[PDB]
């Protein structure tokens, strides 16, 4: 079980990035992925969701319009295309698994962490 | 409380929609009795077609081709006609009449 | 649910039993999770209903809580166990939120 994402990248305010996070280990189809955003000096935040098949995609209330979350389950990707990127979104950005039971909607394990930064 | 049952009627309604979308009199006559009973109980919950109620139709269902096909059809019969509840009556209505 | 850590930082010595809380604005229930965040490293689940164990966490993690109040007890406070905790509600409404407090901070006490 592990989640490796695709590393930090410099973006202009305005611009766009396509995060990646390719999971190993176990069976991808099964398991619902989650996007955590944690700014500098201000704590971890949710940001995104997606099912175990795109059925469902749930998005934070700041996010909405702007990011969105998809995942390819036989290539065992998840993904965040970033779009309109503010100079509040200069984060970490952390690629979640979420527990079996969707009553249970926590975040198991976790990826390496991606520093997003905007200038 | 009135927010806990309001959320088990609509996650009982989805869920009887969807085993019913998987006879044709006796659906009907469903559908005529739950649309009865919206009308004594009427939008953060209903917004456009049942977005949140997600996690309570799955603790009960765990099969999520059938939630897809239901918002597949719901997405299809906004587009058709151009709250929530409205639009899952007349598209459970389209059913009916087949 | 507005989650509020009041412990917030804490000058614990190490080897010692750290006790933490969670107060929610709301009644969630049993529905709130708790999450450490080593230093140089991902957060790492511990509890994810107030008062169980995930796997591959050790059994001097425990939680209570069913409530508002939810309370994580760590015992015997090893050299990882100096982080940032959080907790997280997932409380089963409509819309779902999942949303974090600010963050406990467990750190060793001097002079």
């Amino acid at each position: 079980v592990q989640l490796v994402q695709s590393g930090g990248a410099l973006v202009r305010p305005g611009g766009s990035l396509r995060l990646s996070c390719a999971a190993s280990g176990f069976d991808f189809s099964d398991f619902e992925m989650n996007w955590v955003r944690q700014a500098p000096g201000k704590g971890l935040e949710w940001i995104s969701y997606i099912s175990k098949i795109s059925a469902a995609s749930f998005y934070a209330d700041s996010v909405e319009g702007r990011f969105t979350i998809s995942r390819d389950n036989t290539k065992n990707l998840l993904w965040l295309e970033m779009t309109s990127l503010r100079d509040e979104d200069t984060a970490v950005y952390y690629c979640a698994r979420d527990l079996p039971g969707y009553l249970e909607r926590v975040f198991d394990l976790w990826g390496q962490g991606t520093l997003v930064s905007v200038s | 409380s009135f927010y806990a049952f309001f959320d088990l009627w609509v996650k009982n309604l989805l869920i009887d929609s969807i085993n019913w979308k998987n006879n044709c009199k006796c659906f009907e006559n469903w559908a005529k009795t739950k649309e009865n009973e919206w009308k004594k109980v009427k939008y953060k919950k209903l917004n456009n077609h049942f977005q949140g109620y997600f996690f309570h139709v799955m603790k009960e269902l765990n099969k999520e081709e059938k939630w897809y096909k239901l918002m597949e059809d719901l997405k299809e019969k906004i587009d058709s006609s151009n709250g929530a509840i409205k639009v899952l009556f007349d598209h459970l209505k389209d059913i009916a009449e087949r | 649910i507005v989650l509020t850590q009041s412990p917030a930082t804490l000058s614990l010595s190490p080897g010692e039993d750290a006790t933490l809380s969670c107060r929610a604005s709301q009644s969630v229930g049993s529905a709130l999770a708790w999450y450490q965040h080593r230093p140089g490293q991902s957060p790492r689940l511990l509890i994810y209903d107030a008062s169980t164990r995930a796997t591959g966490i050790p059994a001097r993690f425990s939680g209570s809580g069913s409530g508002t109040e939810f309370t994580l007890t760590v015992s015997s406070l090893t050299s990882e166990d100096f982080a940032v905790y959080y907790c997280q509600e997932y409380k089963n409404s409509v819309p779902p939120t999942w949303t974090f407090g600010q963050g406990t901070k467990v750190e060793i006490k001097r002079t």
